[PDB]
């Protein structure tokens, strides 16, 4: 039907006009060459991506740790050897200098120890610096433009069965589409979660898309491509280039049998050699879209520390 | 069935390493605990002014090898595993006699008939198919710069 | 004040001056017209050459390039390596494992020219078509997909540049602090 | 594209984790008087600590300075992450508010949001 049952029942020509390239419809005609790089991809609705992380002590000092406790011990040796050398620093050196790191209004004692007093203004003065300089960490951190994917793969954990997972997600084709082939020469089951969530349209999966009533769509790339370039708002991006996919093209198919074939050939040739199909894919593609709480982590964390304060304090 | 495949040392897909012993292949592992699938291939050091002739089997393996094992696996043939002798892609210079421009390199030994088939990913382009009949591209890659 | 002074401009250093020191706009005239320090190559022979042979702009570049024919791309990994070479032309995912291998190898952001890799063929054979044929089945599977999954997509800003030399200079402070201490006591 | 300046202090800012660190603290005082009782003026005197750790500006303690020193510590990061993303919010909030140029794809298609109209019968018109 369609072309197809056009150009092979030989009531029309050729097919000037874009079209996917698979299996069978190279076998019952001949494509021309892949004048462009169009796999296949999936839209997707939003990455969500806030730039917090949910820990704060791994990725950021992991080296300087180690060094910065060794350090604290050692000052702590040294305040212990002063206390010891002329009321309460024996062993509780370690609170009130990490304690005076911060500042937090922690009354601790009046330090008549000097060699004591000049270190802890030594170290005072390195815990403003290691605290302008993780600021300035902080900072280059936000600097980058990261977002967290969801989906990395044809073959995702969210595939096998959405019941896994607390928001249950939705993706579907239109029928009577190679695409849908193409999904049935990979995956069965992957046609049986779709056949429950078919729909209409491709500007009508976009509305929903627009709306919220639709998570994933599985079409080509370059058209997502196009699509999203010119997305309101810029939160219809897909995710990836279509690395994870077969990875198609787009091809003019003729009659087995043309003479007209090899010239369309070296002409599309000709047109990619010159950066003529370059002048087109300026004139008809876009590119200017480019690329706040997540925390209780740290809560864990800090529910850990009340564990580990009760098991020290029976005994 | 004698299938002369001649290619050149493409850093990410021919990996030539020497023998072992005598002849064979080391049987390395890959990441995933799957076994590196070499082939006796025929190679050189370097071009003349590198070595003036030091040609020995060596293992050429990558990823146009294992392509090459999938299809002797789909189809029903053999082949034969061979090296380029120059460094080149082999484009249409001059020959001295009397400013004529023709051919060398992998073209120049494909149209000898001394090669049979070129399995290297080459730029296709306008006049080389031309000449001679392509493939379909299995691979889809661009161009950029690399700096530092 | 001042010290809030200090925070925040230790803040403002690394707030993103220089965020590419290149030309990398291919269609940027500064490589039509380039200087000594502008040390672009390609290799000998190469399909690159006949594509900018093509075309009528691309005098200067091949007048550059043809006096740096290089015979192999691992000659040009190699002078990029020790730094001899400046930019080069060459294809993305190869560059990509590139980057993956060391990090210093930085490709750019424009792809152009996204060209097609298949393989050598003869005419009109019995070999071609079936050949073809076994390309296609292995584009409709991944088979090609699981190869990039070997070694392609196979890869291999912090607090750690600001604190080795804070960390020598700070513990050779301590050092000198507690033999001055040890003066100090000495003097009492 | 003017728009006026309250910089998302707390009303537009989501208000959970003020909550979060009252209910924290809540819990803080619950286990430190949990600690008093079962010890190996003192609860108000307590209760203030507990706030001025907090304010950023001692009874015994004998295991509970660790809890002190955790909760600090975290009080500051966190204060320190909030002044960073605060000043990030301030700083990168510039959006693309324009057409940018005439080549502008966006308008190749447009919607009755982008008003866009000239002269009638200009010379730019023509
Ligand atoms: C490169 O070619 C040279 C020259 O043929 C090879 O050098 C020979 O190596 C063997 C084994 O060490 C020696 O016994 C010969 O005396 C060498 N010949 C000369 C003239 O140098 C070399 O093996 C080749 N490179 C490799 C490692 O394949
Ligand atoms: C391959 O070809 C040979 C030719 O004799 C034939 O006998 C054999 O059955 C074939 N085997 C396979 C693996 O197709
Ligand atoms: C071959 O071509 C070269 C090109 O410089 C020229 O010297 C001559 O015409 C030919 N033969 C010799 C003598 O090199
Ligand atoms: C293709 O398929 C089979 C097996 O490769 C072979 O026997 C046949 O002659 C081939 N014919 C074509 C169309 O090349």
């Amino acid at each position: 039907n369609g072309m197809i049952g056009e150009v092979v029942y030989q009531r029309a020509v050729m097919a000037v006009g874009s079209l996917t390239i698979n299996e069978e419809r190279s076998e019952v005609v001949d494509f021309s060459v892949p004048f462009v790089e169009t796999g296949i991809s999936v839209m997707v609705s939003r990455s969500n991506g806030t730039v917090s992380p949910s820990a704060f002590l791994e990725p950021f000092s992991a080296s300087v740790w180690v060094m910065m406790f060794v350090m604290l011990l050692i000052v702590s040796a040294i305040a212990v050897f002063v206390f010891e050398y002329f009321s309460f620093t024996i062993g509780k050196a370690i609170w009130l200098l990490w304690g005076l790191v911060f500042n937090n209004s922690v009354p601790v004692q009046n330090p008549k120890g000097t060699t004591s007093k000049i270190m802890v203004s030594v170290w005072a003065f390195f815990a403003v610096i290691f605290l302008a300089s993780y600021t300035a960490n902080l900072a280059a951190f936000m600097i980058q433009e990261e977002f967290v994917d969801q989906v990395t793969g044809l073959s995702d954990k969210k595939f096998q069965r959405p019941h896994d997972y607390s928001p249950p997600f939705r993706f579907g084709t239109v029928p009577a589409g190679s695409t849908e082939r193409n999904i049935r020469n990979n995956y069965p089951y992957m046609h049986q979660y779709m056949t429950r969530f078919n729909q209409r349209g491709v500007e009508d999966a976009l509305v929903s898309l627009k709306t919220g009533k639709l998570d994933a769509f599985i079409y080509d790339a370059a058209v997502l491509n196009y699509k999203a370039g010119r997305d309101e708002g810029c939160k219809l991006v897909t995710i990836g280039s279509g690395y994870i996919f077969a990875t198609t093209g787009y091809g003019i198919a003729l009659q087995k049998g043309s003479p007209w074939k090899r010239q369309i050939d070296l002409a599309l040739l000709q047109f990619v050699g010159d950066g003529e199909m370059e002048e087109l894919e300026t004139l008809w593609l876009t590119g200017i879209c480019h690329n706040i709480d997540n925390m209780a982590g740290v809560f864990y964390m800090l529910a850990a520390a009340m564990a580990l304060s009760l098991i020290t304090f029976i005994w | 069935t004698r299938l002369k495949i001649v290619t050149i040392h493409q850093e990410p897909f021919v990996y030539v390493k020497p023998t072992m012993s005598d002849g064979t292949c080391k049987e390395e592992f890959t990441v995933n605990g799957d076994p590196v699938k070499k082939v006796i291939c025929t190679g050189p050091n370097d071009t003349s002014p590198g070595s003036p002739r030091h040609t020995v089997p060596q293992c050429c393996y990558g990823f146009c090898i294992d392509l090459l094992i999938k299809l002797a696996r789909t189809m029903n043939f053999t082949y034969e595993v061979h090296l380029v002798a120059d460094g080149k892609f082999g484009t249409q210079e001059r020959v001295n006699n009397s400013n004529k421009k023709e051919w060398n390199g992998m073209m120049g030994e494909l149209l000898s008939g001394q090669a049979d088939m070129i399995v290297a990913p080459l730029t296709i382009n306008n006049e080389r198919a031309q000449y001679i009949e392509f493939s379909k591209p299995f691979k889809y890659q661009g161009l950029t710069i690399l700096v530092k | 004040i001042i010290v809030a002074s200090y925070t925040a401009n230790l803040a403002a250093f690394l707030v993103l001056d220089r965020p590419e020191e290149r030309i990398t706009g291919i269609n940027d005239p500064r490589l039509r017209n380039p200087s000594d320090k502008f040390i672009y190559a390609t290799v000998k022979q190469s399909s690159v050459d006949i594509y900018f042979r093509r075309q009528v702009e691309l005098s200067t570049m091949y007048r550059h390039m043809e006096k740096h024919n290089y015979e192999s791309a691992a000659e040009a990994i190699q002078a990029v390596r020790d730094n001899k070479l400046h930019a080069f032309i060459w294809d993305s995912a190869v560059l990509e494992f590139e980057a993956s291998q060391k990090c210093d190898l930085v490709t750019t952001g424009e792809l152009f020219f996204r060209s097609g890799f298949g393989i050598g063929m003869r005419k009109d054979s019995p070999w071609k078509q079936n050949v073809s044929l076994s390309i296609l089945k292995s584009h409709e599977n991944g088979f090609m997909e699981d190869l990039d999954k070997t070694w392609v997509r196979y890869q291999e800003t912090l607090t750690f540049e600001n604190m080795a030399g804070v960390f020598m200079l700070v513990a050779g402070g301590i050092v000198a602090g507690i033999f001055l201490i040890f003066i100090e006591i000495a003097y009492k | 594209k003017e728009i006026p300046r309250l910089d998302s202090f707390m009303q537009p800012f989501q208000s959970t984790l003020w909550l979060l660190v009252g209910l924290s603290v809540h819990v803080v005082a619950v286990m430190l008087y949990l600690l008093d009782r079962f010890s190996p003026l003192t609860l108000s005197s307590a209760m203030w600590f507990s706030w001025g750790v907090l304010l950023n500006s001692a009874p015994r303690s004998f295991s509970a300075r660790i809890l002190g020193m955790v909760w600090a510590g975290f009080a500051m990061i966190i204060v320190a992450s909030y002044t960073a993303n605060l000043a990030a919010f301030l700083v990168l909030d510039r959006p693309e508010e324009r057409i940018t140029g005439i080549n502008d794809p966006r308008l190749r298609n447009p919607s009755d949001k982008f008003i866009y109209a000239t002269v009638k019968q200009s010379s730019v018109d023509i």
